[PDB]
């Protein structure tokens, strides 16, 4: 089928920061809805917004995938007719690709089968698994006190500089490598020159055969990228996953890293949009967005996803509202401390904090 | 005593800037959600 | 004849005897706790008649639902329902309820809780029924005879590591 | 635009339990009750006070009940006047809301009088000067902290010390054989205790049914909304000014929790359009209580012995709503969970209670050199911990040794099992006298019970009771020796 | 719709002496059939994309 | 003869779960806290709730489902009516949602009813037996009491609590339906695995048919966190109004508060403390006035509340958890010190408190209680501050009450019996557990034919309700008791002690070890 709303034509009203709202002349899309902007502007690259609010019945609010630089008011606009679609199959295997899709790797073209959006629904209760397992890391600390479970959902929490990164390294080392599954890593908000290393090192492993059958996948957006990108590039990097998982019955590893500048992206945003302030300063739908993204990195009944997360601790306050939220949606939780670190111990686990579910004698030995 | 007056000075700093930030929070909140009407006066005649 | 009065001071209803008729026409004894709700809510608190009648059908009926309920007990449900009586209602087990108690112990072929039962009723009643202590011996020496005195699996002789601690 | 009775508005705005009303005559004056006459299919009726003038025709309102099946438009009513409460001696032995209505089930009440809620306090020259002491049959309380007649005294403690425990104990004490009348406002606290409380009343008989009682009780708790429980206190206050003035009786007002007073006025405080003050109460907070507070006095007239109960929340008694009540008493009893966690009750913290009748003009003066005493020892004690704790009990003088031998006898001595807590402490309660607790501090102060047990003084009455345990524990322990010679 | 909207001005009492007007809208929600809305009282028979 | 609605006006704006409506001129309007229903298709319609009626005529609007649905522009239809919900023995052993749908798996009741009046309430005491032996005699609960649950994240907040809907399925079982415990378990803000790993695990022991299961999982709107512990306690209503008892459990009210605060905000509400909206208090206050214990003219039905908190590092002077603090009849504290020192469950006797009392407990567990209550204040001066009784004896209670699955009164109570009368001062410590594991599930005495008692077994299950009856101190089961326990400590003293304390190798003493940890969590 297609869309009721494609090809309708809007004037961009209000522009603040990355937030601008856009008038239809016949009806607002609906929300969630992705838009291109037709006017040149002198830009060097294209303009896309995505709808999150309605204003009125024919204004709507929407957030900047790109730099809104040279953008001036009654632009013109065109809805594409759905949302933010991204490739799915085994042509985005060996691959890389940005929030919305486009492959960054210079290489050929991707030739996707499909098409889905970014934004779906989570598996409900019926579909939901029943696999209890250990997943051997070849870490002591991990493999002792903090099992992770396979399918499961794995956070390491983390100040500036502890460890975090250091240990997905190894964790991807040890097990992706040796992995029957397809693997997915989503950058956000991260260091660039960490993809690109990453990158060589997956060529290097194999991994990546540029001429052959590659296993793994790479969604990035970067510290450099705008907020908007930053809060999508999960949701893009979780599609793919899920396509894995259900449309093909096959076990996924899912790499995020860092899971809080979702939050924060999220967070520059809502102060643009108009909303009041929860604690500290971040976006009253704290919870709701976690709950939302996490809710649907989980094990259902056709597939199997083992999602890693680091999490990031503003100045060394684990009680700040984004890492706390995070705990309740982890069944095991790595706490990294930096006194632990500064004291020559590697890796900086400080297990008293730290918990796992599968930490029962029905499970492991 | 070098560590723990640290954190108590850390401490005052930041309830002083929390405390502060809530009122103004909530003073933005009345002052959104205030509308002005429209004015009565005599526009013509300007 | 004289009227009660709650523990806020409001009277409550005494003509209970509509309620024991319905009790006594209960099929299955789960039945019967439904009246003495239904008796409740209506502010009608069932006195010592009404509660000796529920031991009756409980007594009397085969079972405690249509379906069978697992690890039903009829002995279980009538001494609960005397320790509400007692302590929760303030009223004294007169000797007909304690005998319907020893009546279902016998019946059930429980002969260990007809001893405890048979020195309740010497305690407070006056004696027990000597048919009733006489079938409850009968009972345990056949038990005796067949050997199933005790569960088998308790006279099995165990050790400090021969026991399988689930 | 004088009478306003009958007066008809109309609902303009509804936000939780804010309601703005619109009166095309010009809205009443502050303070005045509405009903809201409109059908709206409720199961309860709808009031509402008139708190703000936003202009000449509207005027916002809180209401006293849940705003559920309310509509913009509907239509409201004038009371001309007031919330009114019944008063006089017809109002005894029952029990009233917020709005002066029994809810007792036990019939209509006969009232010959009304009287608004909200009323001027007394002047400066309406204030009497009455010094004397009060006996609660509390040890600790009598000693160092004394009661006064007609005065005003606050029981200060976090959630679990034993605020509602003590107030029982004051009304078993102290109201059972008053002269005059007693008035009970719960407000904003759990339903089951004012059950628990109608309960005992009844068994002590200070509420007959069928005779003659001598309480009212007003309850506005936590599940009614903070329109009721902002202005449930000022009913009862009402009640006993009634009492004091008219009937020039004595009367005593017992009130759990006053802080619900001050929460519910800064829950309604944001959606009235006041910016939050520090922590995040209203603006008014010091001014709001100033004006309640004060019609709680003695004046010429009668006199009103007041007993405030004031949760200081999580054990921060730098609060403004604990602080601000400081100030308007004349006796505080400040309770230390510390304290309770180490098996002694009341859990009193006597270095930071004081009373206004510690004084030898008022007191006897052996009751004012003891309590001194008392308070010195403690003070000395506590520094001496530090000691104790560092270098160990060893290393303390022989002086010192002897302060903390004693000492540690009179934290165990202030302890007392009341007789309304024999649940909670599985034995019977005791009512010490005046004069025995004087006698028995003054004794141990100066050593004349050194060679008495340590433990002989926990949970104890007199200095009798001391003795009896002391007997019981030589005994006890000449039997297990018994036994361990026999071994 | 017509016969909708007197059946529904019939219904309402307050309704008795004013004068019933028709007045069309496009829906894009609905694909087949039509709703009438008279002070209030809204009729559905409209069904939309399966 | 038409299925006319109520339209009120049209759907102005949409902001995440909440949303404004604009009313058309000329309409009847809708009143405050009512369901409305917006036309999302001539045939589909999504739930709404009303939060705000402002002067420009525009409404604050809650959205329940179906929110990728609603668009700008839509109708809305009002029904008029408050919340109901379905109620009744016929949801029991189902999942639901707050709006009463049911969840698939692999009579009306009023949301926003009225709590019971003072003169419709009774004294609680009937008890409400956890199953743990540490608060079922340290922190009584009885029937139409409130019990705050407070701890830190893994600390076993929601373990105790399934754990005590579940000690209830024996009890049910036997007993009339009179006196049955019916649950309500209702899930916050938590994952959805988590509520259907808690199904299946209800579902194992039996206890799905008396109990219902009303999930609002993280996935869903702010809304149905929000109504969720009110839909709950009304499905509970239902019981309690009719001469039932009922238990609802709330995991989590710390959740609850965020979907209000998330809900506030975006409706312009003045923030508070923490950005909480000045109203938060009264939310909770509500919720848990509704739990009472109604009078003998009412039915004597009753609700009891199990609300579970979260703290951070043990910070019991947050905002949230000292108002649920200041409203619940006690709390039990769970300490992650403890949980991690090996103690579980992690109960902090200290910090723990229940305001009702000796009252909500059996005349059999009263003489244990309070006699144990006093050994453990001693032995907690004792070691702060040499083998005097208290502090034996008050070691050995504390070893006994280690558990991981509730226990059977009559098994818990007959060893805090034996442990109290010194029949464990010979035992060491360390092999307690060991010791009430060959009580329970073993008889020494037949082992070893030295048993001359008549009735009293640990294996005559029955015994439990003539204990319960006639107390352990009694003339009937007194005697029989201490010969039980005084053969029970002779034999195993004799053949088992002797031989753990004279095991040396280390094949020996691993096996040893083995051994007496899976005791702690079989007893
Ligand atoms: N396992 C380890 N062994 C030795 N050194 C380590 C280890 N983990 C971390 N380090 C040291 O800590 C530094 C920072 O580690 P890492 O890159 O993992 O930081 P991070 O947790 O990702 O922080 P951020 O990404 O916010 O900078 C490393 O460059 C290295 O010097
Ligand atoms: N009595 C117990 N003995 C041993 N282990 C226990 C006991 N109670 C709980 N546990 C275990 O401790 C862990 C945490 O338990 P639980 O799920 O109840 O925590 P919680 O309070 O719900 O924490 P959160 O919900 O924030 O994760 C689980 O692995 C559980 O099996
Ligand atoms: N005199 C007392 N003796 C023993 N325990 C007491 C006493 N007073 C209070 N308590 C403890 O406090 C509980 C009652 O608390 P309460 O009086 O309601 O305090 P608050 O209202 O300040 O929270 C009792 O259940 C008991 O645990
Ligand atoms: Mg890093
Ligand atoms: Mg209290
Ligand atoms: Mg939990």
């Amino acid at each position: 089928p297609v869309a009721d709303h494609k090809g309708r034509v809007g004037h961009v009203s209000q522009v603040i920061g990355a937030v601008v709202d856009v008038h239809f002349a016949d009806g607002v899309p609906p929300v969630l809805t992705a838009l291109d902007v037709v006017d040149k502007l002198g830009r060097d690259e294209p303009l896309t917004l995505e709808i999150v609010q309605h204003l009125d019945a024919h204004t709507g609010r929407c957030i900047a995938m790109q730099t809104t630089d040279l953008l001036k008011l009654k632009a013109k606009v065109v809805s594409t007719g759905g949302n933010i679609s991204v490739p799915v199959g085994r042509e985005t295997l060996g691959r890389i690709f940005n929030v919305l899709g486009d492959a960054i790797d210079q290489r050929g073209p991707v030739g996707e089968k499909l098409r889905m959006p970014i934004h779906a629904v989570a598996p409900k209760l019926a579909d939901q698994a029943a696999e209890d397992a250990v997943l051997t890391t070849g870490i002591k600390v991990i493999d002792l006190i903090l099992p992770y479970c396979k399918g499961g959902k794995i956070g390491l929490f983390g100040g500036a500089g502890v460890g975090k990164t250091v240990i997905i390294m190894e964790l991807i080392n040890n097990v992706a490598k040796g992995h029957g599954g397809f693997s997915v890593f989503a950058g956000v908000g991260e260091r660039t020159r960490e993809g690109t290393d990453l990158y060589l090192e997956m060529m290097q492993s194999k991994v990546i055969d540029l001429k052959g059958e590659s296993k793994c996948v790479l969604v990035y957006g970067q510290m450099n990228e705008p907020p908007g990108a930053r809060a999508r590039v999960a949701q893009s990097a979780l599609t793919m996953a899920e396509y894995f998982r259900d449309v093909e019955g096959q076990d996924v590893l899912l790499f995020i890293d860092n899971i809080f500048r979702f939050t924060q992206a999220n967070s520059e945003v809502s102060a643009l949009l108009g909303r009041i302030p929860a604690a500290v300063g971040y976006q009253p739908t704290l919870a709701e967005d976690l709950g939302q993204l996490q809710e649907r990195i989980t094990s259902t009944t056709k597939g199997s996803i083992t999602s890693v997360q680091a999490v990031y601790v503003p100045a060394d306050d684990i009680t700040d509202p984004a890492p706390a939220t995070t705990f309740s949606h982890l069944d095991a939780t790595t706490v990294l401390d930096r006194a632990v670190a500064e004291s020559g111990i590697y890796p900086a686990v400080n297990p008293l904090e730290c918990a796992s579910r599968i930490m029962d004698p029905d499970v492991i030995s | 005593q070098q560590r723990t007056s640290s954190l108590y000075n850390k401490t005052r700093q930041f309830g002083i800037t929390a405390a502060l930030i809530e009122i103004l929070s909530a003073m933005s909140s009345l002052e959104g959600n205030a509308m002005k009407g429209v004015r009565r006066n005599k526009f013509w005649e300007g | 004849a004289a009227k009660k009065y709650d523990l806020f001071g409001y009277e409550v209803d005494t003509n209970t005897a509509p309620w024991i008729e319905k009790i006594k026409k209960c099929k299955y004894y789960d039945e019967a706790g439904e009246v003495l709700v239904n008796m409740n809510v209506s502010n009608c608190p069932p006195d010592i008649a009404t509660y000796n009648a529920t031991l009756q059908c409980i007594y009397q009926s085969p079972s405690k639902q249509s379906t069978p309920v697992d690890n039903e007990s009829k002995f279980c449900a009538m001494m609960d329902l005397l320790e509400e009586m007692q302590h929760r209602n303030r009223l004294k087990p007169n000797e007909e309820s304690w005998t319907w108690v020893m009546k279902e112990c016998v019946k059930s072929g429980q002969f260990r809780l007809g001893y405890c039962i048979q020195q309740v009723m010497e305690t407070e009643c006056k004696g027990c029924p000597a048919d009733l202590v006489k079938a409850n011996e009968a009972n345990a020496q056949k038990a005796k005879t067949e050997g199933k005195e005790h569960p088998g699996h308790l006279s099995q002789q165990a050790g400090l590591f021969d026991v399988k601690v689930e | 635009v004088a009478d306003h009775k009958g007066r008809v508005g109309h609902v303009s705005q509804v936000i939780g339990a804010v309601v703005d009303v619109h009166f095309a005559d010009g809205v009443p004056p502050v303070l005045t009750a509405l009903d809201v006459v409109d059908k709206l299919g409720r199961d309860e009726p709808l009031t509402l006070e008139i708190v703000q003038h936003l202009d000449a025709h509207t005027g916002r309102c809180i209401a006293m009940q849940t705003t559920d099946l309310l509509k913009l438009k509907a239509k409201v009513v004038s009371t001309g006047g007031n919330i009114s409460v019944p008063v006089g001696r017809e109002t005894l032995g029952r029990i009233f809301n917020v709005l002066g209505d029994a809810i007792d089930q036990r019939g209509p009440v006969g009232e010959k009088l009304r009287m608004p809620i909200h009323a001027v306090a007394p002047k400066l020259a309406d204030q009497a000067a009455e010094d004397a002491v009060l006996t609660t049959g509390i040890k600790v309380i009598d000693l160092i902290l004394p009661y006064c007649k007609g005065g005003k005294i606050g029981l200060f403690g976090g959630a679990g010390v034993g605020k509602t425990v003590i107030i029982m104990e004051l009304i078993n004490n102290v109201a059972k054989g008053h002269g005059g009348f007693s008035v009970f406002a719960g407000v904003g606290e759990r339903t089951r205790e004012g059950t628990d409380l109608y309960l005992e009343m009844m068994q002590s008989k200070v509420i007959d049914l069928k005779g003659e009682s001598k309480c009212v009780l007003v309850y506005g708790q936590m599940n009614e909304p903070p329109g009721a429980r902002a202005r449930v206190a000022q009913s009862a206050l009402t009640m006993a000014e009634y009492f004091r003035d008219v009937e020039g009786q004595d009367v005593l007002l017992f009130i759990d929790n006053i802080f619900r007073f001050t929460q519910a006025n800064s829950e309604v405080s944001a959606l009235l359009g006041r910016i939050p003050a520090a922590v995040g109460y209203q603006p008014t907070l010091a001014e709001d209580l100033g004006q309640l507070q004060e019609r709680i006095t003695s004046t010429t007239k009668g006199s009103i012995t007041s007993v405030q109960a004031v949760y200081v929340p999580a054990d921060d008694i730098t609060d403004p709503a604990p602080a601000t009540t400081f100030s308007h008493l004349d006796a505080t009893t400040v309770l230390d969970r510390a304290v309770a966690e180490s098996g002694i009750y009341p859990a009193v913290n006597p270095l930071e209670c004081a009373s206004r009748i510690m004084d030898p003009d008022v007191i006897s003066v052996d009751h004012y050199n003891v309590a001194q005493d008392v308070v010195q020892m403690l003070t000395k004690y506590r520094e001496l911990q530090d000691i104790i704790a560092v270098l160990g009990i060893d290393e303390l003088s022989e002086e010192d040794k002897l302060i903390v031998d004693r000492a540690r006898k009179l934290v165990k001595f202030l302890s007392q099992p009341f007789q309304v807590a024999e649940v909670f402490t599985g034995m019977t309660g005791h009512y010490v006298q005046l004069d025995d607790t004087i006698d028995s501090f003054s004794g141990l102060l100066m050593g004349t019970y050194d060679q008495v047990p340590e433990m002989a003084f926990y949970m104890v009455g007199g200095i009798n009771s001391v003795l009896e345990k002391a007997k019981k524990m030589a005994e006890e322990a000449a039997e297990l020796e018994k036994m361990r010679r026999a071994r | 719709a017509r016969r909708v909207a007197e059946e529904l001005h019939k219904g309402l009492k307050e309704l008795a002496d004013y004068t019933l007007v028709l007045k069309t809208v496009v829906d894009r929600t609905i694909v087949k059939g039509f709703a009438v809305e008279l002070a209030g009282q809204y009729v559905n028979k409209a069904e939309g994309q399966q | 003869f038409f299925k006319t609605t109520e339209m009120i006006g049209y759907v102005h704006s949409i902001d995440g779960t909440i949303a404004t409506l604009i009313p058309a001129p000329g309409n009847p309007g809708v009143a405050y806290n009512t369901i409305i229903q917006i036309q999302v298709s001539p045939t589909t319609f999504a739930a709404g709730l009303v939060f705000n009626l402002e002067k420009d005529g525009r409404i604050g609007i809650i959205l329940m489902d179906n929110i990728t649905e609603v668009q700008s522009g839509q109708k809305v239809m009002a029904t008029g009516q408050l919340l109901h919900i379905p109620v009744g023995a016929g949801v029991l052993g189902k999942v639901v949602n707050p709006l009463g749908h049911e969840v698939p798996v692999g009579t009306l009741g009023k949301v926003d009813t009225g709590a019971p009046n003072i003169v419709s309430r009774s004294p609680v005491n009937y008890n409400l037996l956890t199953g743990f032996k540490a608060v079922d005699t340290m922190i009584p609960i009885g029937r139409g009491q409130r019990e705050l649950i407070v701890g830190d994240r893994q600390t076993g907040k929601t373990s105790i609590a399934v754990s005590t809907i579940i000690n209830q399925v024996r009890i049910n079982q036997q007993i009339l339906s009179k006196n049955a415990v019916i649950s309500i378990y209702v899930s916050i803000g938590q994952r959805c695995s988590n509520v259907a790993r808690i199904h299946r695990l209800l579902q194992s022991y039996g206890a799905l048919r008396y109990t219902t299961v009303m999930a609002a999982t993280a996935a869903e709107p702010a809304g149905l966190q929000y109504l969720a512990p009110y839909a709950g306690v009304t499905m509970g209503e239902y019981f309690m109004n009719r001469g039932r008892h009922c238990l609802c459990v709330y995991d989590d009210l710390s959740k609850q508060a965020v979907a209000y605060r998330q809900i506030s905000l975006l409706l312009r509400r003045p923030p508070g403390r923490e950005a909480y909206p000045g109203d938060v208090f009264y939310l909770h206050s509500r919720l848990l006035e509704r739990a009472a214990m109604l009078s003998p003219g009412k039915g004597g039905g009753s609700v009891t509340a199990l609300p579970i908190v979260e703290t951070l590092s043990n910070d019991v002077t947050a905002y949230i958890v000292t108002n649920v603090i200041s409203i619940t009849d006690g709390q039990i504290y769970l300490d992650t010190k403890l949980f991690t020192g090996g103690q579980r469950p992690a109960v902090n006797i200290g910090l723990s408190v229940s305001r009702v009392g000796s009252s909500a407990q059996n005349a059999a567990m009263k003489g244990v209680a309070g006699k144990l209550k006093g050994i453990l204040a001693e032995y907690r001066k004792l070691a702060a501050d040499v083998q005097t009784i208290p502090m034996i004896r008050g070691a050995r209670f504390v070893a006994l009450f280690n558990q991981k699955q509730p226990s059977y009164f009559m098994n818990a109570i007959v060893s805090l019996y034996a442990c109290l009368n010194g029949y464990l001062d010979d035992v060491k410590v360390q092999y307690v557990k060991f010791y009430e594991y060959l009580l329970v599930h073993r008889d020494l005495g037949i082992m070893y034919g030295t048993a001359k008692n008549k009735f009293f077994y640990m294996y005559v299950q029955e015994l439990n309700y003539l204990i319960r009856f006639f107390t352990l101190n009694s003339p009937i089961l007194h005697g029989e008791l201490e010969e039980m326990l005084k053969q029970h400590t002779h034999l195993f003293l004799q053949h088992y002690q002797s031989k753990m304390n004279a095991i040396k190798s280390e094949k020996d003493v691993k096996a040893l070890k083995n051994l007496l940890y899976s005791c702690k969590r079989a007893v």
